[PDB]
């Protein structure tokens, strides 16, 4: 064969369309977008009133069983009026198999919380809050789980700059760690590292 | 090839030094300025000139993999050397 | 990055031999133990619907008595080409999470000493020069490896 | 050493020197950069 | 003889109490915590040296801080170190202690625990090995054998 | 012109690895280990 | 149509500004008891005055929506400081009292640098 | 395949119920953990006898990073800064300029070591060898300025170690 | 960098202020807090130092890398002296003691050496001198503290014409002898007092704003060859300072009077022991010496200090003596 | 290993166990620490024919 490359699984890719497909049927009050990527990723991409009837449909359905949510994170695209893509990975151990479900919100837009179909997305909804600022309705109990103690701002945010606004020191004169404006000795040296030569032609984007 | 300048603080290879009325010596004060003794400017200048017997001679600093990207220089220029761009090292062509 | 060293793979079957005996002197310390029992037996049960929602994972899962295990349900790199043997608890408690851990060790111990005889030979970084960097020795004699050195280290 | 000697250079040192921290012989960085702007230096007499 | 000379072998035998009695209390905050348990295990035995594996911050003499020192962490490390009583020492392990590491450009990452607390021997590495912190520890018993305490009290 | 050498298994591989739990078991059975413990205490008494 | 948009909580400013009003209270009533468990040597009044001065920076917004944010922040920072997650650091963060004040007039900003 | 830790059934049988209540009367297991360890006792230790005795390293060591030479003494760094673009902790600093003869030369190449988390990668983008990480691991300071090397302590750590870095480069060429 | 420092930044702990300062005694109270506003600022601080390098160890979190050197001086070497002056451009001379010591007394440490570290500075090049002296320093008085004082600032002002004299009065704060000496009085009884602290009038200033005045007479070009007397705005009757000490630290105020005479001798006896003592026939001079009033000197005003009330810092310093406080009576200006 | 037989009896019967084939420290069974050098194989695509890029 050819030792160089990853070898395509056609099987699993014909699948996975099948199933989305299949899952676009059922809800086609959410459903806006169904895709597989090259290497057999299912992609279902929902309205965010969705969240809840999508997510219960796949945990619960006879053919889905997608019991386990393996990760739920957030995506920042400043471009797009709603930033923020929210990301849910969810596996099936009864079907072996892995489905990502994709929804967006803006700074100020609530998601539903998904804690009553995954109890494990208490935790990943309050990094979410904590790391971009996205508000979910009916969490049980929302607030900072990373940053620290009174943190303004939102880290993981594309424009949040790398090193912050403020830094922590020991102040003898108060006696305590005090905060003040972030003074860096020696600065972050940005690198443009892009090539000005188009790398893959299979990706252009029309003109 | 260590200089001295006048307040008595040696001068780096890189021609460093801090003048009489700068305060960044009280660094120094107590402790000492690390200057490398061996210039590379100084030692490179006396290894002796190769004579090789062709217009190109191709130079990969000596050791092989364990050397430097190998390069061929030109040599048909008789009023000067051939001096390698990595190493330093200097050839000539016997007479011509 | 780079391949074994000469004489490492005979000081990894040197130390394989005996890590069986060292778990064997662990588990004369913990295992029967009365108190260490006490101090696991019962202790955090999780049950199977639980681990799965709470999306636990690993011997989270495998000690309330759940069968998934990655290397073997959706395996990569050579773990299709091993046998070795999946720990499943019964109780969900920390004293099978521990003999499931335990177990865990017997079997790398297994796995480790198939990896030693079917090691194959060959090239360790895929041999192609846009991804994996080449080969110092051809980076100073080749154009093209050269300039794949650069661009791949700048 | 003494079965493989080390290759022998002209600029590898002739005296080993151990950790020299917290002694008069320490090491003290500095920046090894010439100064990069040249100020102006205003003539040394006057003009009326 | 001259009172400089007695008063110097007291400074001595002290001298020789502290550094033969380091108890540590390790802030374990990282990687660098892995190594400082290496140099407990049977191969390098810090308790041979005297240096007991773990104390409790009371009865602590020094304080090795093994790890990122984070800006939710920082003042939590201040307080147990203004309760370390004296003479106490500091011990900076790894990178991200002494000057941020990995994480210096980190918007949560305190810039070396230098800026917090004062530290007396910095051990560089990612992780040090644990022979490298042994190293660091024996080169803080050098230290305190250098301590003229008493002899700059007569002098006074 | 030499053969390639890099770090292989020996031809025929490596010995058995032991890797099964081994637990030996000692001592005398329960009935034996009171009749010496009832046995010890009535000399005891004696 | 565009100007259609899920709220958080309230429909209006006027809902919204009940629940500022609702926090301002919280926040009020915790200043001594905050000024006590901490330790702080800062007077209850001021510690007052630094709360309103919070709740007045951002008294120009008439979104609904940013509001609600604005008090869902607000409410979280006030339930760190009841149950004690902060420390005397952090309440202290709020007053700046080792930075030295930046002068706000154009010479004396002229004078120290270039910065606007 | 998988197999079952704790899913056994003890026997009822009396002989085993009265094995079982001799190990809970007698304490027989909690005795066999003693026996292990008065074994341990007379074993061996494996404590070394540091600083006398040290931990065996192997030629790949990344210890202190330091700056060689050609065997003529001419500095190997040609100022390419591919050490310093690939730095994950961004913890070198170059600037150069043509020296006095024309050569391609670094001016500034300092070293945060407080930054760099020991990894190697600018060993393996220099192309000429210049940089390279020593077999050193002993060079705890007291200060954190000490840390930060500039030209000339890079230099002279090359000068200091070349009779060791040469042999393991020598020992460990092939492999890279 | 080249015609003296250029100032660059924000002025925070990694910026450039061009301060080049030296400190003699940055190791006791009113260095600690000298150091701490240099270093915020990013100033390149000479910390000289006679203890052990395990007691400046509190000074090293105080600046950024490099900005904080400490060199070794004996106060009775002109050399060392010149080493540490050398390369700077203001000098800060905080050395004193409440004591006399076998080897220091206090003509040496508030006459002999201020006067060496102003020659030495003086030919050296540097061109700002910041002399500390006391408020109440005249020779006229029991305290052989504070003759000791008028003479050296006398000399100071003789050898550094363009100086500038500090007069504060008794500082206080986290670590004062001041505040925390009006708290030591209970293992033995009531609080012993010349008359019953009547006839004495004391105007403490807080220790940030003694610290910020130094900080700001660096900066100022119109404070070379000048005195200045910082003191608080408020001034009080020892009798009421030292009840309001006792009520904020909630400890019982039982005081008695004692004669003169008498607290001189149970002076002698705190004095003996090696150790600091806990007072002496010095400190009690000074304590009972009535904070003069001099209206023409400049003071905090003069420098963009505001004067911090006693009342509203006292707390953190008694804080830690405990186990809605009626303020001090004062004296009206009238 | 340098413990004498009567040692090794004690502590072979408190394990119950032989210690001596299996001992944790590590004796003269292990790699010399100076190998010979290797000679490294080459990957698949080095070849001087037939290997044009855009087919891999
Ligand atoms: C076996 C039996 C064990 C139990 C018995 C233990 C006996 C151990 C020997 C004790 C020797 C006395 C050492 C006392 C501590 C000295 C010290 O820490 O120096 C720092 C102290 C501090 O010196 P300092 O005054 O310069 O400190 C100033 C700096 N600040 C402000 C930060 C503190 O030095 C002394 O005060 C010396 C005390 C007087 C001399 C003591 C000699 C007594 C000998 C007989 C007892
Ligand atoms: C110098 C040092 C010299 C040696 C000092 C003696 C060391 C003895 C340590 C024990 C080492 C062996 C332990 C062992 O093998 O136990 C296994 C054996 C067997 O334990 P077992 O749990 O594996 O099984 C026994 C029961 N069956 C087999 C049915 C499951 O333990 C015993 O026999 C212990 C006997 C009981 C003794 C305790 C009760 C009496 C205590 C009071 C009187 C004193
Ligand atoms: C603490 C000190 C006790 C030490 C206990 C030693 C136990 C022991 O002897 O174990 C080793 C030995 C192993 O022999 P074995 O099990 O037969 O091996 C082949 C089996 N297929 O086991 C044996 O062979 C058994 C011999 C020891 C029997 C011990 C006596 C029975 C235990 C109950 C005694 C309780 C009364 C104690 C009275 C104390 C009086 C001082
Ligand atoms: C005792 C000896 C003995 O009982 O002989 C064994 C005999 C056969 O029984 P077996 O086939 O082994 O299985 C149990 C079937 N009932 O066992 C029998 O058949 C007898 C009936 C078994 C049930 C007997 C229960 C008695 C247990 C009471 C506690 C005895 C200990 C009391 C003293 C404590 C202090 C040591
Ligand atoms: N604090 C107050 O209330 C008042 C302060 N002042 C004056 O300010 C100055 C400093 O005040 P303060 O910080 O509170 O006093 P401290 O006792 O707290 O500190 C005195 C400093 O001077 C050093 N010192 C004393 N003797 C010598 C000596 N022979 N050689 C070298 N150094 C010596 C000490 O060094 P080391 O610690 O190593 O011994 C110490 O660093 C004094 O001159 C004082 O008269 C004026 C009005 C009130
Ligand atoms: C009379 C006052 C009482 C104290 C008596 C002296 C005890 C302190 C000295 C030991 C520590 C020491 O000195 O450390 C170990 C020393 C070597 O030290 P070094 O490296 O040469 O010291 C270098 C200089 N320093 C220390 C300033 C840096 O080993 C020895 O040879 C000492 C062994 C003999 C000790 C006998 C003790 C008898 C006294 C018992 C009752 C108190
Ligand atoms: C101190 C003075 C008083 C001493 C009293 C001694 C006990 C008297 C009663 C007889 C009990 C008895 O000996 O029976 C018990 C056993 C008989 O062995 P077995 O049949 O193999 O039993 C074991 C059964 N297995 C083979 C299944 C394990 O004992 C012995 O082997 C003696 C062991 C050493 C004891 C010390
Ligand atoms: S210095 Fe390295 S090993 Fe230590 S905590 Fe940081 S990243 Fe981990
Ligand atoms: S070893 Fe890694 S962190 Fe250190 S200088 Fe090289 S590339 Fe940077
Ligand atoms: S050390 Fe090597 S990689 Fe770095 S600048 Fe010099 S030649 Fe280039
Ligand atoms: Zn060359």
């Amino acid at each position: 064969t050819r030792p160089t490359v990853r070898p395509r699984n056609d099987v699993a890719h014909k699948q996975l369309s099948a199933f989305g497909e299949y899952v676009a049927e059922i809800l086609p009050k959410y459903v806006q977008q169904v895709q597989v990527s090259c290497f057999n990723e299912l992609e279902i991409c929902i309205h965010p009133d969705g969240v809840i009837p999508v997510l219960t449909f796949l945990r619960d359905h006879s053919n889905a069983q997608f019991k386990s949510l393996a990760d739920l994170t957030a995506v920042d695209i400043p471009t797009r009026q709603n930033r923020f893509e929210i990301v849910y990975n969810l596996l099936s151990l009864r079907f072996n198999s892995r489905i990502r479900v994709k929804t967006y919100t803006d700074e100020l837009t609530p998601i539903e919380s998904s804690v009553p179909v995954y109890k494990a997305a208490n935790w990943y909804e309050r990094e979410i809050w904590d790391m971009f600022g996205v508000f979910f309705a009916n969490h049980p109990d929302l607030r900072r789980i990373l940053t620290d103690y009174g943190f303004e701002g939102h880290p993981f945010r594309k424009d949040f700059p790398l090193s912050g606004y403020v830094e922590l020191r020991y102040d003898d004169e108060v006696k305590r760690v005090v905060a003040e404006p972030v003074e860096l000795a020696q600065e972050f040296r940005k690198f443009d590292l892009n090539s000005p030569w188009e790398a893959f032609p299979a990706y252009r984007q029309p003109p | 090839g260590v200089r001295t300048s006048p307040t008595g603080e040696k001068v780096t290879h890189t021609g460093q030094v801090y003048d009489d009325g700068d305060y960044r010596k009280v660094r120094f004060v107590g402790r000492q300025k690390e200057v490398n003794e061996n210039f590379a400017i100084d030692l490179i200048a006396e290894q002796p000139v190769s004579q090789v017997g062709s217009r190109v001679i191709s130079c990969d600093g000596g050791g092989g993999a364990l050397g430097h990207p190998r390069v061929y220089i030109n040599l048909d220029k008789e009023t000067k050397t051939g001096t390698c761009g990595y190493c330093g090292l200097q050839f000539r062509q016997q007479h011509h | 990055h780079q391949d074994l060293p000469l004489g490492l793979m005979d000081d990894i079957y040197e130390f394989s031999k005996n890590f069986s005996l060292r778990i064997d002197e662990l588990e004369e310390m913990l295992t029967n133990n009365r108190i260490w029992r006490n101090r696991t037996v019962d202790i955090g049960i999780v049950t199977a619907e639980d681990a799965l929602n709470y999306g636990f994972s690993g011997v989270m899962l495998r000690g309330s008595g759940i069968q998934w295990d990655l290397r073997k349900t959706q395996p990569y790199d050579v773990y299709d080409q091993v046998e070795f043997d999946v720990p499943i608890g019964s109780r969900g408690d920390c004293y099978d999470r521990y003999l499931c851990r335990v177990e865990e060790m017997r079997q790398s111990i297994r796995i480790i000493s198939q990896c030693l005889n079917k090691m194959p030979p060959g090239e360790i970084k895929v041999d192609d020069a846009k991804v994996s960097p080449p080969k110092r020795a051809e980076m100073k004699t080749s154009m093209e490896s050269l300039i794949h050195h650069f661009k791949l280290y700048t | 050493p003494t079965v493989k000697p080390p290759t022998a250079r002209k600029f590898i040192w002739t005296n080993h020197k151990f950790n020299l921290s917290g002694t008069p012989q320490q090491y003290v960085p500095y920046s090894t950069t010439r100064k990069k702007i040249q100020e102006w230096v205003p003539p040394s007499t006057p003009y009326k | 003889s001259r009172g400089e000379y007695v008063v110097a072998k007291l400074d001595d035998l002290i001298n020789w109490a502290r550094r033969s009695s380091l108890w540590p209390m390790t802030f374990g905050l990282a990687c660098c915590a892995v190594e400082m348990m290496h140099m407990a295990a049977p191969r390098y035995d810090m308790d041979r040296f005297g240096v007991v594996f773990r104390a409790s911050p009371r009865q602590s003499d020094v304080m090795i801080v093994a790890g990122t020192l984070t800006n939710k962490m920082a003042p939590a490390l201040r307080k147990v170190y203004d309760q370390m009583p004296e003479p106490r020492y500091v011990v900076s392990m790894g990178s991200c202690a002494n000057g941020g590491g990995y994480y210096h450009y980190s918007y949560s990452v305190v810039r070396g625990c230098d800026r917090i607390v004062p530290v007396d021997i910095y051990v560089p590495g990612c992780p040090p090995t644990a022979e490298a912190l042994l190293y660091g520890i024996l080169q803080l018993q050098k230290k305190i054998k250098r301590e003229k305490r008493l002899r700059i009290w007569y002098r006074r | 012109a030499s053969k390639v050498k890099q770090d292989m298994p020996p031809v025929g591989g490596y010995g058995p690895i032991d890797y099964k739990r081994n637990l030996p078991r000692r001592g005398l059975s329960g009935y034996s280990m009171f009749a010496v413990g009832i046995g010890a205490l009535l000399f005891g008494y004696w | 149509a565009s100007t259609s948009v899920k709220p958080i909580f309230s429909r209006d400013m006027n809902e919204a500004k009940r629940r500022v009003r609702e926090l301002y209270r919280a926040w009020y009533r915790e200043v001594p008891n905050t000024v006590h468990l901490f330790q702080l040597d800062i007077s209850v009044k001021q510690g007052r005055d630094k709360v309103r001065e919070m709740f007045k920076k951002n008294a120009h917004i008439t979104d609904p929506r940013v509001v609600d944010l604005l008090v869902i922040k607000g409410k979280m920072e006030l339930e760190e400081t009841i149950k004690v997650w902060k420390q005397r650091t952090h309440v202290m963060r709020f007053f700046h009292e080792t930075e030295a004040p930046r002068p706000k007039d154009f010479l004396s900003k002229f004078y120290v640098g270039h910065d606007p | 395949t998988y197999k079952y830790v704790n899913l056994r059934e003890p026997s009822m049988d009396m002989k085993s119920v009265t094995d079982r209540a001799a190990q809970t009367l007698l304490w027989t297991e909690l005795i066999r953990g003693l026996g292990m360890t008065l074994s341990y006792l007379f074993r061996e230790p494996a404590t070394i006898n540091y600083p006398f005795e040290k931990g065996p390293l192997s030629p790949r060591f990344r210890g202190e990073h330091a700056l060689r030479r050609y065997p003529s003494g001419e500095e190997r760094c040609i100022a390419c800064k591919l050490c310093e673009a690939v730095c994950p902790a961004q913890a070198i600093t170059i600037e150069a300029e043509p020296r006095a003869d024309g050569s391609r030369r670094t001016t500034r190449y300092d070293i945060d070591m407080t930054k760099c988390i020991y990894c190697g990668f600018c060993q393996e983008a220099c192309p000429v060898d210049a940089i390279v990480e020593g077999p050193n691991f002993e060079f705890s300071t007291e200060t954190h300025e000490e840390l930060l090397y500039n030209k000339e302590k890079l230099l002279n750590n090359g000068d200091k170690w070349e009779a060791e870095i040469a042999a393991n480069i020598q020992a460990d060429y092939l492999y890279r | 960098l080249h015609h003296a420092v250029i100032p660059h930044g924000k002025g925070g702990r990694s910026s450039v202020s061009g301060i080049v300062a030296t400190v003699f005694g940055a190791t006791g109270f009113l260095g600690r807090y000298v150091v701490n506003h240099l270093g915020r600022m990013g100033s390149q601080v000479i910390v000289p130092h006679r203890c052990e390098p395990y007691d400046t160890m509190h000074l090293r979190p105080m600046g950024d890398l490099g900005q904080i050197i400490f060199m070794d001086w004996n106060g009775r070497d002109k050399d060392s002296i010149r080493r540490a002056v050398e390369h700077s451009s203001v000098v800060i001379n905080l050395v004193g003691r409440e004591w006399e010591t076998q080897n220091f007394d206090f003509e040496d440490v508030f006459v002999k050496i201020p006067q060496a570290i102003a020659q030495v500075s003086k030919e050296a090049g540097v061109e700002k001198f910041i002399h500390i002296s006391h408020l109440n320093a005249d020779i006229k008085s029991s305290s052989k503290y504070l003759r000791s004082k008028a003479v050296g600032e006398k000399e100071v002002r003789e050898t550094f014409p363009e100086a500038t004299i500090i007069k504060p009065a008794e500082i206080f704060g986290r670590e004062d002898r001041f505040l925390n000496y009006f708290a030591n009085i209970r293992w033995f009884g009531g609080v012993p007092l010349i008359s019953l602290g009547k006839k004495t009038v004391k105007q403490p200033v807080y220790i940030v704003d003694v610290t910020k005045g130094i900080i700001n007479a660096i900066k100022d070009p119109d404070a070379r060859g000048k005195t200045f007397a910082f003191v608080g705005p408020s001034r009080y009757l020892l009798f009421d300072l030292v009840q309001y000490v006792f009520a904020v630290a909630h400890r019982p105020f039982l005081p008695y009077p004692l004669p003169h005479f008498a607290y001189r001798w149970i002076g002698r006896l705190f004095e003996i022991s090696p150790f600091e003592p806990w007072t002496t026939r010095d400190k009690v001079e000074r304590i009972h010496t009535t904070d003069k009033i001099l209206p023409h000197l400049p003071g905090l005003e003069d420098l963009g200090v505001e004067a911090t009330p006693l009342e509203l810092k006292a707390i953190e310093v008694l804080r830690r003596h405990r186990t809605d406080v009626q303020p001090a009576k004062t004296i009206p200006t009238s | 290993a340098s413990a004498t037989r009567f040692i090794q009896w004690l502590r072979n019967w408190a394990s119950g166990r032989d210690l001596q084939a299996k001992l944790q420290l590590r004796y003269q069974e292990i790699s010399k620490r100076t190998q010979p050098p290797p000679k490294l194989p080459v990957g698949p695509s080095h070849k001087l024919s037939n290997n044009y890029y855009c087919t891999r």
